[PDB]
RNA sequence: UCUGAUCGUAUUGGGCCUCUAACCUCGGACCGUAUAUCCGGUUCAGGGACAGUGCCUGGUGGGUAGUUUAACUGGGGCGGUUGCCUCCUAAAAUGUAACGGAGGCGCCCAAAGGUUCCCUCAACCUGGACGGCAAUCAGGUGUUGAGUGUAAGUGCACAAGGGAGCUUGACUGCGAGACGGACAUGUCGAGCAGGGACGAAAGUCGGGACUAGUGAUCCGGCACCUCUGAGUGGAAGGGGUGUCGCUCAACGGAUAAAAGGUACCCCGGGGAUAACAGGCUGAUCUUCCCCAAGAGUCCAUAUCGACGGGAUGGUUUGGCACCUCGAUGUCGGCUCGUCGCAUCCUGGGGCUGGAGCAGGUCCCAAGGGUUGGGCUGUUCGCCCAUUAAAGCGGCACGCG
RNA sequence: AAAACACAGGUCCGUGCGAAGUCGCAAGACGAUGUAUACGGACUGACGCCUGCCCAAGGUAGCGAAAUUCCUUGUCGGGUAAGUUCCGACCUGCACGAAUGGCGUAACGACUUCUCAACUGUCUCAACCAUAGACUCGGCGAAAUUGCACUACGAGUAAAGAUGCUCGUUACGCGCGGCAGGACGAAAAGACCCCGGGACCUUCACUACAACUUGGUAUUGGUGC
RNA sequence: GUCAGGUAGAGAAUACUAAGGCGUACGAGUGAACUAUGGUUAAGGAACUCGGCAAAAUGCCCCCGUAACUUCGGGAGAAG
RNA sequence: GAGUGAGAAUGCAGGCAUGAGUAGCGAUUAGGCAAGUGAGAACCUUGCCCGCCGAAAGACCAAGGGUUCCUGGGCCAGGC
RNA sequence: UCUACCCAUGGCCAGGGUGAAGCGCGGGUAAGACCGCGUGGAGGCCCGAACCCACUUAGGUUGAAGACUGAGGGGAUGAGCUGUGGGUAGGGGUGAAAGGCCAAUCAAACUCCGUGAUAGCUGGUUCUCCCCGAAAUGCAUUUAGGUGCAGCGUCGCAUGUUUCUUGCCGGAGGUAGAGCUACUGGAUGGCCGAUGGGCCCCACAGGGUUACUGACGUCAGCCAAACUCCGAAUGCCGGU
RNA sequence: CUGCUGUGAAUCUGCCGGGACCACCCGGUAAGCCUGAAUACUUCCCAGUGACCGAUAGCGGAUUAGUACCGUGAGGGAAU
RNA sequence: UAUAUAGGCGUCUGGGGGGAACGCGGGGAAGUGAAACAUCUCAGUACCCGUAGGAAGAGAAAACAAAAUGUGAUUCCGUG
């Protein structure tokens, strides 16, 4: 009485390592994602899988923008 | 052990004139309504027949497929198409002659096919030998007649008493078909199913575990036992009161139902179906002058009567041989209703001989006539013996069935004259309204007349009988 | 010696036939020898460069030996899995088991990659030869329902979808800073230089819309290098760079190399794990009930009562694996019991389709009783002859 | 303790003779002080019975029966009140199985399974009698077992079967002779099942070796083609 | 391994005895159940039981008479 | 500086309990009395009687044992 | 020295039956074969003690005894039983073959040695007080009752509130719920309606049609882990 | 550097080694011998030593000790 | 059988067996470790055979070394 199922796959531990207003060095990553669940805005990039990154110093924000969640890099004041 | 394999190469079989390799396969069957066999989805299992051609000819070949296509189109499954062999010699093996099992799994694919049937039981390897060439589920002319009587089970009495023949028919091929159908299983619905067939109990199978098939045979006989009991504690008036009674012995479709709606205002169920009552059902009636004499049908009867499924005749061979005028109703369908009558009557000689009490007086008849003996004319009806019938296959008029049944059946109402005076206001009420009025030949005063009485009230009008 | 047949003489191997002196004979006769079927010696008779033995070498070889023969597992076997990817389970961060529910992968593409530029489908409506429901064409409606090489999901109409031009960034030398993380693995990366592609430039390009398409180390192969070079110069080998060889798929990979039997078994352990027994559940089973369609001669309920619903008992078949494997001895029979009543007889009642004789069903009732035999291991059941009856059950399927 | 081994009988295979075979590294030994009417191995296991046209090339050529029992196929009766083993006439068309395996077989058997006659305490169904223990008295005088102790019962609870816990019931202290229902009684670190280790056995598991066999070369030479 | 009395017997079986040697090493009681070893059992006669297990029964000598089958030997002490 | 701390290992050596003054006191033959001996007598000595074996339980030979044979003395171990 | 088999040399088997060959006589005959009678005394013959073995049953079963006793049993002139003296020795022997026996053990005897074999297994591990104080999880495993690393303890060292709770603020989510005419599914009853059929004219084209069907669509009510136009509470990530 | 089986050299411009091998250099001069001291161990004997045991310890053996005793034998093996 | 030898006869000198360890030469395990196992390790240990000496074995470069004007048999210790 064999199971055809019983297969998985692996822990790819998406989701956001970086929450809104967090202060972030360059190059940090900012979102783990599969597809295009969020956009760059300003200092925000892609990278090869989706990967969302900071391109500046600053601090997170999620905004919106033409109908599409967006994660910029707003830079912050020195104080 | 392999010899000159060359069988189907040069030699035959049994090819006397038509034989070895031949399967005639003609009689394609099948038959069409207003189309749509099925209307939304698998409602037909686009069966195919077999038929093993043995002692007889046209007047019987074509007479086993005949019936079966019409038994297969009850359960409810389209029959593609029979197919049968002059067959000399049945093959202990499969009996089907030559054992052409790639020709007949190749003309089963070329058809839609995918389910298979059979005439008279087989054995367990005598099935399986074809289970395996064909590949398709494959069910007997038993295990479809089991599968009707399920299939329209409907009260305690027969959801044990079919199961238990289930059951039993099960028992000597436990091995076998019975693993390659649960193997499988139904897959949403089979195409057998189980105590009660169409749907709802009896879903899940027939035999399963061999532990588990004997202990219901077991708990199935002791609950015939206790029905045994209820059912001739209910049987106690008519016997207690000596009351005749009359049974409608047909073979099977003879509109039996629908003519004991007629002649008794009953409201019986008649559906088309060669298994259509399922228990025995009777009503109280009036001869032509009175007699409040009791009426009842039989449940169907089907040439080579499986012996796997008694206990369901059973309670039917009780209530006929518990009976005094036998009435046998046929059905104007076949060409060869003389056979259809002979078989059925073949019954009632074992019957007689298990519970012999006597041979009781008979009596003819065959429904359909409106269209029966289409080609037939009258010959049935001058030349052949005792026979009457106006039923038509909806209902007609009854003009002498009501007659002569009554002048056939027990006289035992004794007929001497009795006197009646006047005595009280209504003494003569009492007579009047027992042993019936005939021959009221009312006078005057201490009214004089000659009416039959039964045993006690011959006895006690004897001192009073003075001679006209 | 260069372009080069045949030459004269001397050095040699094989096949075949022989010979005797190597060697062989448990064939004979003599001597050591008085005894000796030993042994050696002389000689005769047969073989004979064989055979046998030494070193080397290819096959056959359980005749014998050393061993291997995985793990999960609602006991074990049998069956089925074993790595990677996607979804649900998964409880709105990540993550999360089960022999839980569904599927894919062990690739493919020299363009289906890079870049520049342009376009918007599916479906529907109306009209048109073949041509139709669906091909190509025209108009309109048409914001995503088509498609996106391949599983599912996340996204894609800003197009990542559809076309075309040119190209090879499917680069070299790096890499701030991060994600994930037992470790080893695994992913992202702006930006700098060299030399290129596309584009007027700005700019994009370190393979494919993303996530699977893979295998550590060891050992060895192949090309290049300002390395090393066993006294010295070399070379052999080694080293670096780049790459190559594992269904090591039991996919963190014991060996380069491996199946089974044991009731002839044995040892160390285990109630971590089974068979009997107890314990929980009651699916299955037994005892009934609820509703009443129908049957029962008319008439649901004298007697039954389908399709459906609710429970009791813990005796059957099971589920679980809680005590017991440094021992709880299994069935049937015999002896001896004791108990429950769901009563087989005897006792008291109700109803009756109870005339009487009897019968059916229900209620109360456990005081006492409930046979002997033939077959059947039989769990058990069939038969014989009686009786008023030859009851059903628990107690480690009571009691070794 | 037998149906098993053996056995006389049979049929194959090896062996031409310090044979073949076996023990031994070898010498050597047995086989054999024997010689194919013998020796060694291998199966079977007295004795009898098993069937024709083709069968310098005639053709499908497998007999095509039997003494055939899987043959509960009710396919009937005898065996008795009810009878298992069986006994006989039927369904028993590849059935089946046997050219070397099957049928029969007188005699025999502490073999297995049944029926009859006689006989009986085996039983219905037990009673009595004697002896040896038991029992009492005198002498000597152990043993296994043993956490403890002035060690009850019911219903419960608890590692789910309570002398020992809870609540009730019952019971004056101490012995003697008996029964065997408990102390999950004593006995043997369960032989069953699983796990780990082992052993021995099998083989077309792996890897070796003994042994056998094939070739090169040394012993090993001459003359002729 | 050797000797082997007498009677009844075929007998070296069995019983009782001669010669010879022993009473061999815990006893004395006591009608307990129960166990072991013997004995007997009315009437039935395997009903017991998995199974005639055990026990019972026949048993010697002399005369008659001895079946089916058979390898012609037997069977055979047939059995009676 | 340690052979340094035991209540368990079905631990090992010695001593001693419980069962318990309990089972048993070893074949299927059997002993009794009188008298003696002696502190002490069922068991020893003598006399009688009774009983057992008698193809031995009698009498020899071999193997084996090794003084167990006989006389005197003794009786705390052994003799169930 | 037991036991398996073999070798050398001895011994033993009470008593009683049946009666084969051989030989003689007589018949049968050419002829023998064959038939009766006599001596004769063969036989893995018969009955049965000694002797040997071990089929049944009872007893014993901390026994009289580590394999016996009682009572019946089988062989008992033969492949017989037995004495004395020898031979075969362990991966070896012997085996009328049971894995039987080889000194009370044999699917490879005994003793000593390698040796204090090894055992992921079971048991054992001895005096006291104070302070702190767990885990039964993840990954991998010829792995699952073992082990390595991490997690969770303790102690020393370094920093010091970075820890944690509460308030407020900034965040992503797609669960609970709910919704479907917003997607993918199924489905409940109506409404209109192509397919229509069958019917009235009758063409087949052209009009009505027709207990009825559902193409699309419409109304009302639904539900879903692997549906979502939406969508909380907690939790989590930072700041204060 | 060596053991077995084949084959098989030169005597100094000779021959071997210098980590495959080749040339130059360098070191030695095979196929012949003998040789103490520094070093390993205690059957035995003599003189001492011990933050060694002290009768269940220390040798198995403080007393009959390889004794009694166990086993056919090798062999095991105490207590006082 | 002829030379001669084997062999025979006599006479002289030696060996033979034992011993605790240590020496030299030669055969040479497996348990075990590797978490299994075969190479491998165990380990040239155990055991065995031969053979002595008071010690043995090895010993006088056909050696090391590396361009150092090198050291100068063997043995055994300590480093490396
Ligand atoms: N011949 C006949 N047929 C009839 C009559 N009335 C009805 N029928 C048709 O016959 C069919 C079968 O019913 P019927 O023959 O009465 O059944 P039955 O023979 O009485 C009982 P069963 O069907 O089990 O044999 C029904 O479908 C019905 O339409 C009649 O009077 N005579």
């Amino acid at each position: 009485s064999s199971s055809r199922n019983g297969r998985d796959s692996a822990a790819q531990r998406l989701g956001v390592k970086r929450f809104g207003g967090q202060v972030v060095k360059a190059g940090e990553i900012l979102v783990r994602q599969r597809g295009t669940h969020f956009h760059p805005g300003v200092n925000v990039g892609r990278g090869g899988d989706d990967t969302l990154f900071a391109l500046a110093p600053g601090a997170v924000e999620f905004g919106a923008k033409r109908g599409r969640k967006t994660v910029n890099i707003v830079p912050v004041a020195r104080p | 052990y392999p010899e000159n394999s060359v069988a189907p190469s040069t030699g035959e079989l049994a090819l006397e004139d038509r034989a070895s390799l031949r399967r005639v396969a003609g009689l394609s069957t099948e038959l069409a309504d207003v189309s749509e066999v099925e209307y939304r989805q698998l409602r037909l299992e686009r069966v195919v027949l077999v038929g093993v051609w043995t002692e007889g000819s046209a007047a019987d070949a074509e007479a086993s497929l005949a019936e079966l296509a019409a038994l297969a189109e009850t359960a409810g499954s389209e029959v593609l198409e029979g197919l049968i062999q002059r067959r000399d010699k049945p093959d202990p093996s499969t009996y089907i002659g030559s054992g052409k099992a790639a020709e007949l799994r190749e003309v089963v694919l070329a058809t839609g096919a995918d389910t298979v049937i059979c005439d008279g039981e087989l054995s367990p390897a005598q099935l399986n030998a074809l289970e395996k060439a064909v590949k398709v589920k494959v069910i007997d002319r038993t295990a479809l007649i089991l599968d009707i009587f399920a299939q329209h089970a409907t009260s305690r009495e027969g959801k044990a008493q079919v199961s238990l023949a289930q059951m039993e028919y099960m028992l000597p091929r436990l091995r076998g078909w019975g693993e390659s159908m649960s193997r499988q299983a139904g897959g949403r619905a089979g195409g057998a199913g189980g105590g009660v067939g169409t749907r709802g109990p009896g879903e899940t199978k027939i035999e399963t575990d061999r532990r588990r098939i004997r202990e219901r045979m077991a708990k199935l006989r002791r609950e015939i036992r206790d029905m045994k009991k209820i059912r001739d504690t209910q049987r106690g008036s008519r016997r207690r009161s000596e009351i005749p009674s009359v049974a409608i012995v047909g073979y099977t479709n003879a509109g039996k139902s629908s003519l004991l709606n007629a002649l008794t205002g009953a409201g019986v169920l008649v559906e088309n179906a060669l298994f259509a009552t399922l228990e025995p059902t009777t009503r109280r009636g009036e001869f032509e002058d009175g007699r409040p004499f009791v009426l009842t049908d039989t449940v169907g009867f089907v040439r080579h009567l499986p012996t796997q499924l008694v206990e369901a005749f059973r309670s039917t061979l009780e209530e006929v041989v518990d009976a005094d005028l036998l009435i046998h109703v046929v059905d104007g369908s076949d060409v060869n209703p003389l056979a259809q009558i002979n078989a059925v009557r073949t019954v009632i000689n074992e019957v007689v001989a298990e519970y012999d009490i006597a041979p009781p007086p008979e009596l003819l008849v065959v429904n359909k006539i409106d269209a029966a003996t289409g080609v037939g004319l009258a010959q049935l009806r001058r030349a052949l013996p005792d026979a009457v019938f106006v039923s038509a296959r909806t209902g007609d008029g009854l003009d002498k069935l009501r007659s002569r049944m009554g002048e056939l059946v027990e006289s035992t109402d004794a007929t001497v004259d009795v006197t009646i005076p006047y005595d009280r206001g209504d003494l003569v009420a009492r007579v009047h309204t027992d042993g019936h009025v005939d021959a009221t030949e009312h006078t005057d005063a201490g009214t004089r007349i000659k009416a039959r009485v039964p045993a006690p009230l011959a006895a006690t009008l004897r001192e009073y009988a003075t001679f006209a």
